[PDB]
C-alpha cells in the first residue's frame, strides 16, 4: 500500500506527525514517488527540516532532475554535505551532464571534507582534460588519501600528459596511502613512465640516458632537479633524434659530475628546452653552450653560457 | 593608483594611531572609499587594474574594519562600513565587468569578492556581534554577491563557480551562526534565504544552459 | 478499503509509537493521497493539498479527522457542487482563525459530501456564501449551525 508504506518509512525515520503530514503535503503537491519520499526520509535521518527538504525537492523538480540524481541527494545527505551544497552539487551535476557515479564520487569527496567548489572545480578539470568516471573514482581515492585539491589537479594533469590509465592513478592513491608527497608521487609516475617507455625503445643510448637520469634522481634531493631529470628521461624516451640524445647525454655528463645545483638546474633546463624545441639553430647553440661549458672551467662562465642559451630557447 | 591607494591606507592608519573617535574614523573611511572609487573609475582600464582595484579596496576595507574592532566600536558602525565597502565594491565590480572579457580574470575577480565577504563576515563574528547583525550582513552579502553574479555571469561554468562561492559563503555564515549558538529559527531563516538566493541564481543559470 | 498489508504498515506505525488517532489520520491521509494520485483531477489534488496543509499546521484530532475525512470524501466524489462546497469550506477555514468555525465548516462540507440532496447542497452552499460574505464569527457560526442541524 505505497502511500502508507511511505508513511511507515517516515515513521521508522522517527519523523514528527505534523512533519509527516507536511512531507505528505509536499508529496501530494509535487507528486513525489515513494523512492523520492524515501530520499526525504533519509534527509530526515540526516536531520534536515521538512521545510528545507521541501524547498530542495521543489528545486529538484524545477531543475527537472533524473530520479537517480534525486536518489543520490540522499547519498550527499549521508555524506553530511551542507544543505545548500547538496543543491549546488545537484545543479552542478545537471549543468555538467555527468552520470550518478560522478555524484557518488562527489559523495566520497564530501566524506573526505572537500568543498562543493573544489568538487565542481575537480569535475570541471576532469571534463576539460577529457578524463573518465574511473579516473574520477581514483581521484576520490586521492581524496580518501587526504591529498589537497590543487595536488589532485596537478596529479591528474600530469597523469593526462603521461597518458596514464585509471589503475595508474589508483596506484598513485596507494602511494598517497603510503604518505608519499605529491612531488614524489609525480616523480615516481615520471620514472615509471620513462622506464616502461625505455622498454618500448630498444636503444642502448636512450637506456643509458634514462639510467643516468634515474641515478641522478636517486642521488639528488631537490624537487626541481628531480622533476627536470625525470621529465628529461620521459622526453629522451619519447625522442628519436641523435642531436637531442647527444645534448641530453652531454648535459648529464656535465651535471652528474658537477657538485653545484646551479649548473645542474641550468644544464637540465637547457636540455629540457632543447628536447622540447624544433629548431636546429637552437639545438646547435645549446650544443655550443655545452661545448663552451666543457672547454671552460669557471662555474660563473658555465652558468652564463647556459643562461644565454636558456634565454634564447625559453 | 597603488601609490594613492597606499596613501589613503597610511592616512587612515595614522588617524587610527591618533586615537580619533569611531565616528571620525568612519567618516574618513567613507570619504577615502568614495575617493578610492573615483580614482579607480578613472585609472582602471585593464584586467589587472580591476584586480588591483578590488585588492586595494578590499584591503582598505579590511584595515578599516580592523580599526573599528580594535577601538571596540558598536557593531552598528561596523555594519554601516561593511555595507559601504560592499556597495562601492559592487559599483567597481560593475565598472570592471565592462573592462574585463577573459574567463580566468572574471572568475578570480568574483572569487576575490567572495573572499572579501568571507573575511568581513569572519571579522564581524570575531568582533562579537549578535546573530541579529550577523544575519543582516550575511543576507546583504549574499544579495550583493547575487547582484554581482547577475552582472558578470555569461557562461554555465562561471555560473557554477559563482553558485559554489555563494554556497560556500552560506556554509561559512551558518558555521558562525552555529558557533555563536543562534536559534534553529534564525538558522532556518538564513538557510532558506541562501537556498532562495541559489534558486534566483538558478533562474539566471536557466539563461545559460 | 485498505488491504491487510496496509494494516501491517499501520501496525508498523504502532511499532513507531504513533497514537491511534494519529495512525488513523495517517491512514486517512495516505488513502486520500493514493486516491488523488489515481484520480487525475487537479481540483481534488488542490483539496488534498489544502487539507494536508491544514492538518500539518493545526494540531487537534477532531479538526484533523474532519479535514482528512472530507479529503477522502472528495476523492470519493465527482459533482462540482460538492467540490465547490469543500473548496469554500477550506477557503473559509484558511481565512478564519476560530476552531469552532473550522469544525462547523468542515462538518457542513462532510454532511454535504455524505448526503445526496440538492436542497441540502444549495442551503449548505448558501450558508457558506453567507459565512464568506459576512465578517462576524457569530453570524458565521449561526448560519453553519442551522445548515448542520438541517443536514445531520
Amino acid at each position: 500500500c505505497d502511500a502508507i508504506q511511505a508513511a511507515a518509512a517516515l515513521g521508522e525515520a522517527g519523523i514528527s506527525s505534523n512533519e509527516i503530514l507536511e512531507l505528505l503535503a509536499a508529496a501530494a503537491e509535487l507528486g513525489l514517488d515513494p523512492d523520492a519520499i524515501q530520499a526525504a526520509a533519509q534527509l530526515g535521518e540526516a536531520g534536515i527540516s521538512s521545510e528545507e527538504i521541501k524547498e530542495l525537492l521543489r528545486a529538484a523538480h524545477e531543475l527537472g532532475l533524473d530520479p537517480d540524481a534525486i536518489a543520490a541527494a540522499a547519498d550527499l545527505g549521508q555524506a553530511g554535505v551542507s544543505p545548500v551544497e547538496i543543491l549546488a552539487l545537484l545543479i552542478a551535476a545537471s549543468v555538467l551532464g555527468l552520470d550518478p557515479d560522478a555524484i557518488q564520487a562527489a559523495a566520497a569527496l564530501g566524506e573526505a571534507g572537500i568543498s562543493a567548489e573544489e568538487i565542481i572545480e575537480l569535475l570541471t578539470a576532469a571534463r576539460d582534460l577529457g578524463l573518465d568516471p574511473d579516473a574520477i573514482q581514483a581521484a576520490a581515492q586521492l581524496g580518501e588519501a587526504g591529498i589537497s585539491s590543487e595536488e589532485i589537479k596537478e596529479l591528474l594533469r600530469a597523469a593526462h600528459e603521461l597518458g596514464l590509465d585509471p589503475d595508474c592513478i589508483a596506484a598513485a592513491a596507494d602511494l598517497g596511502q603510503a604518505g608519499i608527497s605529491s612531488s614524489e608521487i609525480t616523480a615516481l609516475l615520471l620514472a615509471a613512465a620513462a622506464i616502461e617507455l625505455a622498454k618500448r625503445a630498444d636503444d642502448k643510448d636512450v637506456r643509458e640516458i634514462v639510467r643516468d637520469a634515474l641515478e641522478l634522481a636517486s642521488r639528488s634531493t631537490n624537487d626541481e632537479v628531480i622533476r627536470l631529470a625525470l621529465e628529461a628521461a620521459v622526453l629522451a624516451a619519447r625522442s628519436t633524434d641523435s642531436d637531442v640524445l647527444e645534448i641530453v647525454k652531454d648535459a648529464l655528463e656535465l651535471a652528474k659530475q658537477s657538485t653545484n645545483e646551479e649548473v645542474i638546474k641550468l644544464a637540465l633546463k637547457a636540455a629540457v628546452l632543447a628536447a622540447k624545441s624544433t629548431d636546429e639553430e637552437v639545438l646547435e647553440e645549446v650544443k655550443e653552450a655545452l661545448r663552451r661549458a666543457k672547454e671552460s672551467t669557471d662555474e660563473e662562465e658555465i652558468k652564463e653560457e647556459l643562461r644565454k642559451a636558456v634565454e634564447e630557447a625559453e | 593608483y597603488k601609490i594613492v591607494a597606499a596613501a589613503a591606507e597610511f592616512l587612515l592608519k595614522i588617524l587610527a594611531e591618533g586615537g580619533a573617535t569611531p565616528e571620525q574614523l568612519e567618516r574618513v573611511t567613507e570619504h577615502a572609499l568614495e575617493v578610492l572609487k573615483e580614482v579607480a573609475k578613472e585609472l582602471a582600464d585593464s584586467p589587472e587594474s580591476v584586480r588591483e582595484a578590488v585588492r586595494l579596496i578590499s584591503k582598505l576595507t579590511q584595515e578599516g574594519l580592523k580599526q573599528l574592532k580594535e577601538i571596540g566600536a558598536p557593531p552598528e558602525q561596523i555594519e554601516r562600513v561593511a555595507e559601504h565597502g560592499l556597495e562601492v565594491l559592487k559599483e567597481i565590480a560593475k565598472y570592471g565587468s565592462k573592462l574585463t572579457d577573459s574567463p580566468e580574470l572574471k572568475r578570480e575577480l568574483y572569487r576575490i569578492i567572495s573572499e572579501t565577504a568571507k573575511e568581513l563576515l569572519k571579522i564581524l563574528a570575531e568582533g562579537g556581534a549578535t546573530p541579529e547583525q550577523l544575519e543582516r550582513v550575511t543576507k546583504h552579502a549574499l544579495e550583493v554577491l547575487k547582484e554581482v553574479a547577475k552582472e558578470l555571469a555569461d557562461s554555465p561554468e562561471s555560473g557554477l563557480a559563482a553558485l559554489a562561492a555563494i554556497a560556500s559563503l552560506a556554509k561559512l555564515g551558518l558555521e558562525q551562526l552555529k558557533e555563536i549558538g543562534a536559534p534553529p529559527e534564525q538558522q532556518r531563516r538564513v538557510t532558506k534565504a541562501g537556498i532562495e538566493a541559489v534558486r534566483e541564481i538558478y533562474r539566471y543559470g536557466r539563461k545559460l544552459y
